[PDB]
């Protein structure tokens, strides 16, 4: 599957990034999971994960730094209280969970750019 | 695999002030999320804080909001659990928990957790 | 959550056990996911897993050993064509996915014991 | 990392048979779904066969249905693919992929496998 999203991303001075994550879904999917992972140092991070019903808002799974909308076929994630060392690339996965067939897709990922004020 | 061990419990009278520490080690990927349970006699884990892998973003229960305040130092080695405005319903056996190695984000339910630690009494008068 | 299911279930001669997985909902749930993850030799392996909707039949993540019905607040699992090498721990691992708030429930395991014939 | 080798493949008559195998190496966890996907000159990859991580379950195409056949050794270390009645239509470059290693359960899209053979050609006159 196919998943797009910005190459690069700079983080406020409070440490909010929002970046959007649209796929083209082959099939009429009903249930999709977008699932945050930070590459970074050779080691993959789950960062959060969430839940988007085709009819309905987007829920995430119990407490994450991440909160979002959806849109269609895509997602408008916002990653919230970043700083310096946060600083990786934010790989966007994407699942066509419901109904089958299953279809994965990942992203080229968000590098995202954080530094601490003072 | 990752090992998880809990000090700095005891009694103290109400009102009063405990810090609870949990040395983590042996960890592949240190971004891991960590939380504090506490179990009452008789009654299940209950969960009353736990903080992100991936940067600043902690989360506490009703109960022990603003009371309570769940840190990590800056190796990402030693959990804390600092009490503050101890009550006697706070009186339970305290564990520190850790997600699977590499989940950033924290479950609500112990289920959620894979690896704890042997566990600390905390008592209030 | 609670989730309970047998503690031992003998797989017949062909090589299918079949084993119920029940669980307390705490809310009005639709959409409910029930993964077995068979554990064995200190590794999780995820055998299948099937969403539960309201409106439809238990329908299992494209092409797997798993068969079963859903009736209310459990489901009948039936895992087919098991071998002797096959024989370890299957918990059961259940998820209210919709509506929010999501619940994550695992149970202690259903230790199905395997016997290769002549 | 898990790696997948082909080998095996060739060119053959009609109504011929060929025997495909696929040498798995680097494998944690071993009960891991594995199947063959075959892609014509332009056309997009699609299943042939796949057989689960966990038990005796095989799963095939209706092209190949009753004439095609996909099995392991005792090892789980080499996978093949028993073809036979070989028609026209079934000339295609063979790929023979793995799922996310843990993952019994058998994905009918490409998508939902992560390691990949370099491939083999299959000829039918
Ligand atoms: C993505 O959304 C950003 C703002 O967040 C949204 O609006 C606030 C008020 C809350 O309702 C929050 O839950 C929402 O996620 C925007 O700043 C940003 O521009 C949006 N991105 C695009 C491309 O439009
Ligand atoms: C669990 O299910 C077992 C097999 O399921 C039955 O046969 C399959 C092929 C389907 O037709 C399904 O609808 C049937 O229910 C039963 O042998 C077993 O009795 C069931 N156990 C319980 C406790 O319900
Ligand atoms: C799981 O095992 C525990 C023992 O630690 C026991 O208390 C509990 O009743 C068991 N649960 C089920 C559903 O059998
Ligand atoms: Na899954």
């Amino acid at each position: 599957m196919h998943v797009a999203q910005p190459a690069v991303v700079l983080a406020s001075s409070r440490g909010i990034a929002s970046f959007v994550c649209e796929y083209a879904s082959p099939g009429k999917a009903t249930e999709v999971r977008v699932t945050v992972l930070r590459q970074a140092d050779s080691q993959v991070t789950e960062v959060c994960a969430a839940t988007y019903m085709m009819g309905n808002e987007l829920t995430f799974l119990d407490d994450s730094i991440c909160t979002g909308t959806s849109s269609g076929n895509q997602v408008n994630l916002t990653i919230q209280g970043l700083r310096a060392m946060d600083t990786g690339l934010y790989i966007c996965k994407v699942e066509l969970m419901y109904p089958p067939p299953y279809y994965l897709g990942i992203g080229n990922g968000t590098q995202i750019y954080v530094i601490d004020p003072e | 695999q990752v090992q998880l061990q809990e000090s700095g419990g005891g009694s103290v009278q109400a009102g009063g002030s405990l810090t609870l520490s949990c040395a983590a080690s042996g960890y592949a990927n240190s971004n891991t999320c960590m939380g504090w349970f506490r179990q009452a006699p008789g009654k299940e884990r209950e969960r009353v804080a736990a903080i992100s892998g991936v940067g600043t973003g902690t989360y506490y229960a009703d109960s022990v909001k603003g009371r309570f305040t769940i840190s990590r130092d800056n190796g990402k080695n030693t959990l804390f659990l600092q009490m503050n405005s101890l009550k006697p319903e706070d009186t339970a056996m305290y564990y520190c928990a850790a997600a699977p190695e590499g989940r950033a984000w924290c479950s609500r339910d112990p289920s959620g957790y894979n690896y704890w630690g042997q566990g600390t009494q905390v008592t209030v008068s």
